[PDB]
């Protein structure tokens, strides 16, 4: 079934669903269609805050229902990324997400294509398809990043 | 042009929202805050040692 | 009618909070420079201490 998540703006996502999935499903799905993390989404119906681990039928959410979202200012877990120059950024990110992603929200954040984007973290160079936790990369650890020629 | 209400109850849950937000971001920015100031005791008890034992040094230096 | 008045008031919240938001995110940041400063002064000192008392063991031993 079909499902409307309207935001403050006026922007209208549509959403297909099933009464059965979870509050963190639908977030799940705003974020592959809007690259948005879901603990940086508040979900309201009724006017009040949906718990993730509901279910859109506990609610009495049924087909068609629009629900209001409303964005965080910040997640649960930031970063530092250290630059050539001596600039700092602060990222949002989960301790699941990939190297890739990290090169990717660096890109929205500083506009460095990823495929110049070389990280390194307590000395060594941090392969694409591995998450922050494969490094043991915690909140508040320092990233530092070097541009490159990916072929010399 | 009488929704007025649910854009009340939205911007209520905006200002609930940011203030968390904030005070979020207050706590790790006040954390850090002391983790810094205890760096800087660090490094002025080693310094303290380190011109400590210098002093004793040149009193044996002839 | 009036509750054009409350929702601008709650804007304006919604815009300070944000303000103050960024005040935080900026300290932090700059406080993650100083911190990396200070750990390396740590090890510096650290070393400094080692040497000089290594020294002092040379004469009252």
């Amino acid at each position: 079934m079909q499902i409307f998540v309207k935001t403050l703006t006026g922007k209208t996502i549509t959403l297909e669903v099933e009464p059965s999935d979870t509050i963190e499903n639908v977030k799940a799905k705003i974020q592959d269609k809007e690259g948005i993390p879901p603990d940086q989404q508040r979900l309201i119906f009724a006017g009040k805050q949906l718990e993730d681990g509901r279910t859109l039928s506990d609610y009495n959410i049924q087909k068609e229902s629009t629900l209001h979202l409303v964005l965080r200012l910040r997640g649960g877990m930031q970063i530092f990324v250290k630059t050539l120059t001596g600039k700092t950024i602060t990222l949002e990110v989960e301790p699941s997400d990939t190297i890739e992603n990290v090169k990717a929200k660096i890109q929205d954040k500083e506009g460095i294509p990823p495929d110049q984007q070389r990280l390194i973290f307590a000395g060594k160079q941090l392969e694409d398809g591995r998450t922050l936790s494969d490094y043991n990369i915690q909140k508040e650890s320092t990233l530092h990043l070097v541009l490159r020629l990916r072929g010399g | 042009k009488q929704e007025l209400v649910t854009q009340n109850e939205l911007l209520k849950q905006q200002v609930k929202i940011f203030e968390e937000d904030f005070q979020r971001e207050r706590s790790d920015r006040e954390r850090m805050n002391e983790e810094k100031e205890e760096l800087k005791k660090q490094v002025e008890k080693l310094q303290a040692q380190v011109t400590l034992s210098n002093t004793q040094l040149k009193a044996f230096k002839d």
